[PDB]
């Protein structure tokens, strides 16, 4: 628990510093994709309307 | 993300329905006009057989993340399937230690009967010689 | 049209109550606990080995998956345009 | 890039040859066994008819706080919460839509009868001015 | 029965239905919205028929009345 | 079983909680069986040094008996 979790916290905080930035980067992209998928349907719906 | 024919980032991806692989429309179109075939598997393919990449339909998706329920379930497989191999490292190493312990305790049990006889014989030789 | 899964899922949503998970590992207490200790050790080992793979593994992939999400996004907005162009044409036709 | 059933980002996408649409293998395999036809186009489709499309192991990195503990407890719990509360909310969205459609049609009819009633009214009033 | 690996297999099998249910529920959702949209548009379109018709009918009255 | 689903959450929690200790208990036993094996190897090699001095006391005795 001491040896491993100290390594884990070091591995985590080293990853977190590099990857919390890349998480934020990823999250935004995901959100954008989701939004787009939402506009896609309204345009398909309106296409089939018109 | 890539086109398999050129190696560029395709600006109009169209997926074929004979060898499942994302090709760039302008590149694959010329490949079909050369000969009606799929470049990878060399199976027959026409331009109408090729299909552009699309939004699914009406169900909204979200990007592939650690939260997502299916990605979280495939994660717990990795956890257990790795821990199952961790058990083999200790089951296999236990079968060597107990096998060396079995031969060690047998050599101990075969030897200590000879220590008991020499402690008898060397003291019996001292009991015999000192009396004379 | 599903098995037992649908009964407990619809009941969980109707009642508005999520099923309780293992609220045990985090708290614990010093001075049964020989097992709880040995479970902690192994857990830590797994995390640390896993964490180490993840940083390096994570570092290698920390951005390789981000690139995939940009290829996925741009494809949706191309369809937004293709739909935009058809409908506009239709409207113009009607107007004329 | 997504699946056309669940709204996933598939790990093993497979395309059907009757209607060009990418589904995640597990979800399309389940539909064919339930009723052997394509979900979107309602065309005849079997498991052998499907064509797998290479994905080269879709990027899903394992979080920094990844252990057997959160993966068993916190992550797996959230996944069956998110499956449960979504499909229940999705079942709520179906019926609403149906009702809406019905009432829309109902309202629409009433206006048709007004127009038909006023089409006889107007032209005969204009005709009377001509006479 | 109370093991472990098949519990995850069972968790997959019940989710497999969850996805199949959400699909058929969404199809009817959007397919009904097309009827809703086409109706509301055509309703207010057919509504403008009346606005036109009413004012012409009205013009026929004062015309004939004053004549 | 028909089993309530919120309970199946706590089962999977308990089963991972159990397997974590069933993996832990099997590793500390491997370390102590190897540790107690190493204590036997010291006694094994320490005993065969003690036989060499006991053979000398027998060899010294066989010389004195001859005289």
């Amino acid at each position: 628990m001491t040896t491993e979790a100290k390594r884990a916290a070091k591995m985590e905080k080293k990853m977190k510093i590099l990857l919390g930035g890349y998480q934020s980067r990823a999250m935004g992209l995901m959100k954008q994709l989701n939004d787009l998928w939402d506009q896609i349907e309204q345009a398909h719906l309106e296409l089939r309307t018109f | 993300l890539i086109c398999s024919i050129s190696n560029e980032v395709p600006e109009h991806p169209c997926v074929s329905p004979v060898s499942n692989h994302v090709y760039e429309r302008r590149l694959i179109e010329k490949y079909i006009a050369e000969n009606g075939t799929d470049p990878i598997n060399n199976q027959p393919l026409s331009e109408e057989q090729l299909i552009d990449i699309k939004v699914a339909h009406p169900i909204r998706p979200k990007p592939p993340s650690a939260t997502s329920i299916p990605a979280i379930l495939k994660a717990l497989q990795d956890e257990w399937d790795a821990v199952m191999l961790h058990s083999f490292t200790l089951r296999q190493q236990l079968q060597t230690t107990r096998q060396e312990l079995s031969h060690a305790l047998y050599q101990h049990d075969a030897a200590c009967r000879v220590i008991a006889r020499l402690t008898k014989e060397v003291t019996a030789a001292r009991e015999a010689l000192a009396t004379l | 049209t599903d098995i037992m899964r649908n009964e407990f899922e619809r009941l969980a949503a109707r009642q508005p109550i999520e099923l309780l998970s293992m609220k045990r590992y985090e708290l614990p207490a010093p001075s049964e606990c020989v097992n709880n200790s040995m479970a902690q050790l192994e857990h830590q080992a797994v995390r640390i080995e896993n964490l180490e793979l993840m940083s390096q593994h994570g570092c290698n992939a920390w951005k390789v998956y981000n690139e995939n999400l940009v290829h996925m996004i741009e494809h949706a907005q191309k369809e937004l345009q293709k739909l935009r162009k058809h409908i506009q044409d239709l409207n113009w036709q009607r107007k004329n």
